[PDB]
This record gives C-alpha cells, structure tokens and sequence, in this order.
C-alpha cells in the first residue's frame, strides 16, 4: 500500500 | 500529577502494544523520519538539526510554580511489545529488548505546574492506552512515572535552578573512526595516543617526546642532555679542585700568608739561605761572640794637622780604636795623644820599656808613633799595642801605618784629640764599642 | 551446518526482498520501533537499553560440545534489494548500498552445537526466501555461511575460551561533538588538544606546559629555570676559584707547605729579612771569620778576694780571658795571677821589659796590673796586651780597669788563680774559646 | 541550474508532505531499511558498509566542465511536514523539529555541466512535488536550491581542486561509551584522562607522572631528583671551598708562591729562625761589625822548615797572621821573620825593650820565639805581641805555640817566609783581611 492509506499493522508492505 | 497533553503525538502503536483494534495509528511519512532520527541506546531528548538539545525550559517563574516547555521531540524506549511472527496477522510473539517511540510536541506547554519554593523533579509519560495520550509529572521528589517516560529534568521553584541529565543520545559502540572529535568535559581512554600532535593547557605544541619525573640521572656528565656550571651559583658540598692561585697569597692581596705561620723541618736556629737556583735550604747562620759594633766611622784629613775629634762614640763601655795614616817623611813623628783635660782625669802615661813619664795639667809626653819606637801608651784609658815605621817604597807614598789601641770608660764618654808639627798629616780612623759594665755585671 | 531456529523473526522483507508475492512480512509497530534502532555502518550486535551487547554466551559446555545464546538482536546488511519507484507498484529500482534486516531472537537457544574440543566460528545466518528463515552456522574453521550473515563470535570446546568482533556497532562520523567521551582502550588522534587540563597515568593534572627532552639548555645561568648549586656533591672536571684560604696552609693545620718547599729568585747565601713595613726582600747576613765562643760568663767578686775560677771552660784550642775590675785604691797593685799548678806545666814569666822574671813551684812573679807600671805574663799559657791603673777621679771610682790576655791548651784544660792582699777588689770577667788544633790541622 | 535526474528516488511522501493526494509513496523494505539507516543530527552524504561515504566525484575533464557522480545515498532534512493525530485520516499535526528524506541514486551520473575554468559549488535538490523529482545545481558561485538540499561539494574547473564538508555524519551525543577512538584530526577536551598511558608524537609511552616548566626546584640539594656535579665543566660564579693542595705552591711547580712575595709581622732587620718544634718565628740574627775574613787556611809542615808561603792571599789593606807550632825541644830557637826581598821594603825591626835592630838586602834579626824572650816586630809590615814556650810536659809535647801579628798593605801584596835551624817545627797557620784603604776613602 501507500502511506496514510492505512492503518499501521493491519497490512503486508508492498504490492500483490 | 498530570498534565493530559492536548496535542502531543507518539508513534508507533498497534495491536502488539497498549492500544485496541480500534485505535491504531495511521502511518505518515513525518512519524517514519522522525523515528528513524533515534540513534541513541536509551532513552533522551532529541536533538535539532543544529544539535542542540529540544524540550528546553524557558520562563522559569520560580516560588509563583509555573514553567514553560518549549516544542521537540524525545525518546522514550518501552519493553514488551508483541508483533506478528512473518505473514501471520496474529500478534504473537515478544520482543527480547527494550525498543523506542517517538515523542512529539508540536506546542509550547504553558506554565505547567511546580510545588512552590523547593526541588522538583519533571517527567514526561506516555500512557500506552491511546493513539496520542501522553501526561507530565511533576513534584517535590514526587514519585515518577510508573508508565514509559524520561526525566525530562529538574527546576527547583525556591531558587529557578535547573539541571536535566537526559537532554542528549547516550550511546555506547565499539569502534569510532572520526575526523574531529570534541568533547565539553573529559576524554578517557586507557591509551591516549597522540600521533603528530600534544597540545597542553597552555597552549604548547609538542611533537618531541615528553619528559617524566626522575630525569635527573640525565643531566650528569655523559649522559644526554649534560648541563653547563658556567655562571652558577652556591658551594658545592664537596670542596673543589683549586685553580691557579699562588700570587693571591702574596704580602698585601687578599689572601695572605705570613712567615712565622709556616711549617719547618728545620733543626732550631735553622734559616732559610736561597742556594741559588731557585730553592731554599735549612742552614745556619751563626755571628760570633766577641761583638764589637761602630759608632762614627771617622773623617778624612789630609795636608793638615788632624781634625781630632775622630769619633764621639755612644757609652759602650770600652772602644777599640784602629788608625790609619800618611804623612810628609820631611818631618815624621809623633801621633800626638797628650789629648786635653777630659772629663774625667783618668790617665796612666807608661811607655814601651820606659816604665814612667812626666804628667801635668795637660799631658807631657804621650805619644803614637810614625816611626816604630820604644813609644807606647798604657793606662785605665788608653792600652796599646805597637808601632808602625815610616815608610812604604823609600819616596814618599800613602801606605804607612795602622794600630790599634783602647780605653774603657772613666768618663761615661770621651772624644780623642791629636796633632802633628809636620802639618802635612793625613788619616782615617775606625772605632767599635763592647760592653762589660765597671762592676760585677755585663 | 544448520540449526533452523523456529521463532526467530526477520525484518523487513517484501517482494522486492527474497521472498514471494504474497509472502511478505506483516508491519509491526515493534518491528519499526526495533529497526530505527540501527546505528552504526555495517553488520553488529545491537545494544540493550543499558548499552550491552545482546545475544551473548552462556552454559559453555565445553568439550560435550553444546552451548547456550541469550534472546536479544542483531542488525545483518544485505544488498541488491528492489524497491518500488515512487507511485509505481512495480518492483523496478535498485538499491547502490547494502541495507541492514533485524535480526529478533525471543528465546534463548539451547545446547547449540560445536566440535569436539577445539576452536569453532558461530555465525548468524538469514536466509531470504521466507518470512522469518533464520539458521547457524558453526565448526571448526567451517565456511561461513554464503548467506546475509554475523560473525556472533568464536568459542573453543577446549578451552573455554570466546572472543566477539562484531559485538557492537563500528560507527563512522565526521564531527563528533559530545560532554564526555571514554573509551575502554585507545584513543589515537593525529592531534590530542588538552585544553584547561591533562591527566596523566599517576593521576596527576597538569594545566602548565609540558617539558621536551633536551630541555637541559634551560638550566644553567641566565637560562630560564636556573638551578642552584648550593649543597650539590661531586668534583667539576674543570678546576674553579679557590675561596680565601690564606690560613689554611699553617705550621700544624690541614695544608702545610714548608718554606724550604718554597720558590726565591734571590742568590746564593741571601736570606728573607723584613723591611719592615711588613715585607720580606732577599738580603744577605754575613758572619765574620775569626770567630770567638763563649763558655761561662765569668762571675762577679766584689769586697772581697777575687773567686778565681772565673772559667772552667770546655775544650777550646784557644782562648781569650778579657777582665774588668774595681780596685782598693787604699792598698792596689798586685794582680797575682797565681794560678797554682794547672793539670799541665807550661808556664813563662817575662815582664813587660824585664827580659827573664823568676819561677817558683807556684807562681812568684806574674801579675796582672792595678797600676799601670811595668808587669807582664809571656808564655804558652798566658800572652799579654798591656796595664791598667786604679783611678778615675783621682781618689776612688768603679770605672777603671781592664785588659786582654790569652792562652793555648798545654794542658787540654784550665781554670785560673788569682789573689789579692788588699780584700777590696771588685771584678768580672769574659771568656771566649778558639779552635786551631795543637799540630798540623786545625 | 537544473538537470532533472531520470532515476533518483527519494522517501518518505506524502498527502503531509509535499505530493498531490494520488502521489504518496508505496512501501518497499529497501526503503524502510535505508532510511532506518540515519544517524547524525544534519544533512549528510551517507557512508557505505565499509564507512566509507559515497555519491563521490569521479572524471572530473576540469575546464571541458563535465565530471561523474558515483551512486550511494545522502540524507536530507526538511521541516514543515505535516502528519495524521492517531486513528485519524486528518493531516493535521505540524511537526515541529525538520526530518530526513533519505536520496537514493541507483546510478552514475555522467558528465554533470561546471562553468567553465573556475570554482563551481554542487548542491543536490529534492523537490517536494513528486514522488521522485530530483535536481542538481552548479555553477561559478551560483546559488543553493531554495528547496531541500545538501552541498554535495565542489569543484574547481581550472584546477582540478575537490572538497566536500557535507561528506559523513555531524553526530552529537551526551556520553559516548566505546572500545577504541580513532580521529584523523584532532580529539578535544577540557579534560584529557589519560590512564594506564599516554604516547606522544615520538612513540614513547609514559605512565609515570610528566614534567611541568619551572622544576629546578627539584634538582638542588635535599630536593626529590637531586644530580651529582661530578664531571661537569664551568667555573661557578662563586669562589669555591679549595681542596688540599699545599704541596703545588712548591718550588718549581704549577703554583709558585716565592718567598719575597709573603707577609711578615716582624720588626726590621728580622729573620724566620726555626724553634725546631716545627715552627718558624721571627728573631734577629746579628754579625759583628769589626769584621775579618780568610783566604788560605794555611798549609801544615811537620818534621821540617815551614813550607812558608802560608798566605798568598788577595788584596786586604790589613792581614791579620795567626800561628800554632810543634816543636823541636831538642833545640828551639826563632820562627824566622827575616823574610826576603818583599815587592816594597818596608820593616822595622823593633823588639820588646831592645828598641833597635840590624837591617839588610834580606834581614838579619827579625825573629819570632819559640821561648819566651826579649823577642819582638814592630814596622808597617809586621805588628807582634808576645812569646811562648817550646815544652808542656816538660820534656815533649804538642800542646805548645800561638801568636798573633799582623801587616799593613804597604806593597799592594806580600807572601810571608820562614826558617828554623834545627828542622823540627810542626806549624799550622790562619790568614784574614780587614780592609781601610791608606788615605780617606776606607
Ligand atoms: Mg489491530
Ligand atoms: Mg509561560
Ligand atoms: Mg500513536
Ligand atoms: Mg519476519
Ligand atoms: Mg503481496
Ligand atoms: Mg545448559
Ligand atoms: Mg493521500
Ligand atoms: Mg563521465
Ligand atoms: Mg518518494
Ligand atoms: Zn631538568
Ligand atoms: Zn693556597
């Protein structure tokens, strides 16, 4: 994901 | 003790810390930065892009309580977070070590409260609860946080002083590679090595190695670094080596050595005679008993009856007269010594074989005599001892006669008298006096 | 060489790391808060909040192999990472640099394994193609992993014995500027600048300058740091000024030079006689020829008959009796020098005209004289010079009489006889001896 | 000033900083990794893992302007970000200290523009626009970006010339912990604690305690560190106690102190008389005036005529005979004095009462007895007095002659003769002078 666009630990890093 | 700041923001929290599902924080770019800013190994006061310390005091109000905290940012380390083991969304695991957030205060914190006129120890809390929640502490030696937080410092409300410990990174590495360093207090090491360079307190620069105590034993002779005595002063406990001196020691300088002071081997009555050829030598000089001493070495005549007062001798007790003479071989004769009336009337007239002669108020007939004869002369003054002859070469010349003739003292004195009929008389005496006294004593 | 760690986590890795598309790590707030934590440049055990290095050595085991690492953290750099440029969720860029992963170890690990009784090399090893695939390496001498790795140090199974390298961060900077700054070795700067103090190993703070080697140029005089050298030990190699000492060099005190030891210009035969004015010169004394001794300074006789013994002199070949006398006016005359029967006979008698006197066995005829008529003594003892008579003022007086007489040994000795009728006779003598031999030496 | 690099990336952006809302950043490990990597408190180039700092100069063409830049990393600080408080979505939180962008170029950048033949500033740009949007800027002193920069250098087209400050880490801290130190520059304190060592410029580890400027104090006598004098030159600037050296003032050695030079107390005319006992003191040595002095002590004759020429004397204007004579008692007689044809003919021939006598060419009747007798010489030659005996014991001994008689000059010399009838004399001889001249002048 982007930055800001998510909550922090509730997502893996990068991309699928 | 709080101060529930309205503003502040930490970061970063999750479900593996003290916040619920519903209260994660959302990730910004500005929090990412300023965590990664941390470099320290505790927990400090950040510091501005200068390096200077944030979080400073300011309008310390002292006994009235209040302080004002200005905007920055410090790190608080907490333990016990959980995270999720690799791919699996469930919290899981525990960290093994303590771990940092960040602390943001985008505000000025306005007259925060003191208890009056004493010590006060502040602190700064987080409260692992919420997104953003944060407290101050502060109290005369009131307890600390239980909560994450940093002594953020001390202000003392009697006397506005203030002190804080933790206003710069704490760190702790192995090895340091550096351009310059430069510390505001001490720099320790178990080796300090100065290639190059040593600069003291003073401000000297050395390169040559340095000096320890007890280098003394350099400084002697043969060693590196001898020293030079010209110009020192003192005396050496030790007496020295005297250099060349001899004429100090003279009559009138400054040192002086008399005679009578010095050693000799000498036997008594020993002198020093100089043998020539520079040394001196213990001889003896002895002068003879028997002393006979002048008084008046007696004047010339010539071409003239004698100018007879020939000695006037000092009162020795008896003189020894010894004559010398010339004369015209026309009419030589009498060396008349009739004298006249002395002081004393002592007289005795006895010629040679003649045995009396006539007397009276000056003398009749007592004579020396020019052409040896039975005159002669013996008295209490006056004893004698023969005649001379008239004549050297049969012509006339000067190297006639002597005789020698005494008398004691009668009158304490006396001077002699003479005369010759020839005229043409000519003479020198000498006289010498000795002395025994007319008694029992010398 | 394996031991596939199963709760070991890594940190961060994605698609553009080794690891599939849907197996990247979840975010974690512990994660970040724990990589921000990284601070030096290369590969290091990270710190605990005290600054002590984690993941140590514990439970060594020794030569039963087996060994024990505490939890803690590592950071271990990789490079030719790919990351996403900018908006573009393509894997696409690059990074220039190696990049450090967290390495998190949440338990200790038990009873590792190492061989036999010997050195080993243990490493940390990750392997990028899971979430969270961690392994160790360890043996003797046995390669290190080819894999992102951390030499977490040595340990020997014989011994006991462990070193660390990578125990903490090396840490490159250009300005350090810190309060205080200690390390636990060296300290090497091309330019150590002490200011306000310096503390050497004795504990001793200097603030003064320091002193060079070769500094001994300072300490004589006029130098700066001039010494004194009052008291000092030892002789200089040069000779120095001799102190006033005049006195020193006396009859009987330490220095003694004795004055036939000492230098004179003077010629033969001269001696040292004070001028006076408290100066020697080198004049000469000369003594007679014809010298006379004496033996017994002959005693006085007064009313009374003459004590006629008036020597008993030593041995002398020759000697010369001189008289003075005080005589009986009332009744003079005779002088009878009895002299009765001396040790040997010589004896003559002559008169002073008279021709042949007579002879007795003690002296008939031989007299001195009171009144200056005709008498004599000639002989090998006794040769005369001639009368005396018994005034001065015409009546009485003391101051009359004298005469000269002398006598060889005949007999190696004499004492000498005299009388007089009269009693009233008043007399000294003197006596002085001679010295030519009775034969052909004197 | 632009050249608008094609490839750069920079992180970390957002809606907070400055992008357009679509525009924020996507998350890569690579980036989270590199930006953990931050350390120092400014804006720096970063350092490689082996600390050496990258984006570094290469080819530099000098006045043909181009030079490359290598690949590596730089960190960038900018303020005024702006962040979301908590769960909320809101960019709303101004940060109040300035935070790193890290720059990251995967590539060389080729042949970068200078003005030509002169100095040239280089500043790498972030515009806070795009995701990515990065610049450079050069030039003869031309100005820095407005936008968030660090000075990557410069450069000096005409000499090749190259610096960069901007080049690692400005780190400030509190304490720094560390194992070793190690500046290229220099190391600052106001407190260098060198304990265990310290090593100058020379290679010389000291641990003992230095030496300050101003410690002659410690090297006099009875100071810690005291030096012995033994074998140093000079002369001190104070005379010295002299050592024992009595015997170098002798006679003819280095010193010489000569008897003429020294004091005396004593009156005129005084002399050093030894006591003995060691000891010098002045007395006074006295010779007789009246004074008689040899030429030829005179030659024996025994068993024969008097081998007379007993004085062969030089000039004395008197001579003084002195004889002693052995006998022949068989058959005495004269000590002839006719002696011969003198150089003048002067003699009177006078006897004891006879008053006359016989005269010739050589005499006839001028003798001197060896028996008391009517026996005598009285002339300018030849004063007598008196007649011995020719026996002691009355048949034969030696013990027997003297007389004493003397002679003018009247003859400028003379020799004197002998003889004797019956052979058998034995005879010694004595000869002195005294000198008074025959006229005025002694
Ligand atoms: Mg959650
Ligand atoms: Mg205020
Ligand atoms: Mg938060
Ligand atoms: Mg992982
Ligand atoms: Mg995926
Ligand atoms: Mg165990
Ligand atoms: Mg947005
Ligand atoms: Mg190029
Ligand atoms: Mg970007
Ligand atoms: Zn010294
Ligand atoms: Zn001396």
């Amino acid at each position: 994901p982007q930055l800001g666009d998510s909550k922090l630990g509730e997502s893996q890093l990068g991309s699928p | 003790a709080d101060t529930t700041i309205i503003d502040a923001v930490v970061f970063p929290q999750d479900d593996g810390t003290g916040v619920s599902n519903g209260d994660e924080d959302y990730d910004s770019a500005g929090y990412l930065a300023s965590l990664a800013r941390y470099a320290g190994d505790g927990s400090y006061v950040g510091g501005d892009s200068t390096g200077s310390p944030t979080l400073q005091f300011a309008n310390i109000d002292t006994a009235n309580e209040e302080v004002d905290i200005q905007p920055g940012h410090a790190f608080i380390l907490e333990s016990g977070h959980i995270v999720q083991s690799g791919s699996q969304k469930t919290y899981d695991t525990n960290l093994p070590d303590s771990v940092p957030y960040v602390v943001i205060l985008p505000s000025s914190v306005t007259n925060v409260p003191l208890d009056t006129d004493v010590d006060n120890d502040v602190w700064l809390a987080v409260d692992p609860t919420s997104n953003d929640s944060v407290y101050i502490r502060s109290g005369n030696g009131l307890s600390a946080p239980s909560d994450p937080s940093v002594k953020l410092g001390t202000v003392n409300s009697s006397t506005g002083s203030t002190t804080r410990p933790n206003d710069l990174a704490d760190h702790s590495v192995d090895a340091l590679n550096a351009t310059t360093i430069d510390a505001s207090d001490t720099v320790t090491g178990d080796t300090v090595d100065a290639t190059t360079t040593l600069t003291d307190a003073a401000g000297v620069s050395h390169t040559g190695e340095l000096e320890d105590i007890n280098h003394g034993s350099k400084h002697e002779d043969g060693g590196s670094d001898e020293i030079s005595v010209g110009g020192l002063s003192g005396d050496l406990a030790d007496p020295q080596d005297p250099k060349a001196h001899a004429a100090s020691h003279s009559a009138d300088s400054a040192d002086e050595i008399s005679v009578e002071n010095l050693s000799t081997t000498g036997s008594a009555d020993t002198v020093p005679i100089s043998q020539g050829d520079g040394t001196l030598s213990m001889g003896s000089i002895v002068p003879t008993d028997l002393q006979w001493r002048e008084d008046s070495n007696s004047p010339q005549t010539d071409t003239n009856v004698g100018t007879s007062t020939y000695t006037i001798a000092d009162t020795f007790d008896e003189y020894l007269i010894r004559v010398q003479v010339f004369e015209e071989s026309s009419a030589p004769g009498t060396v008349e010594l009739r004298a006249e009336g002395n002081s004393q009337s002592s007289y005795d007239y006895i010629s040679e074989d003649g045995t009396t002669t006539s007397a009276a108020t000056s003398i009749p007939c007592i004579e020396l005599q020019a052409d040896s004869s039975t005159i002669s002369v013996f008295g209490a003054s006056g004893r004698f001892s023969g005649q001379w002859e008239f004549r050297s070469q049969p012509n006339t010349s000067t190297n006639l006669a002597t005789a020698g003739f005494l008398a004691v003292i009668s009158s304490p004195l006396g001077s002699l008298e003479l005369f010759r009929a020839a005229n043409n008389f000519s003479v020198t005496w000498e006289v010498f006096g000795r002395d025994i006294g007319p008694a029992g004593v010398p």
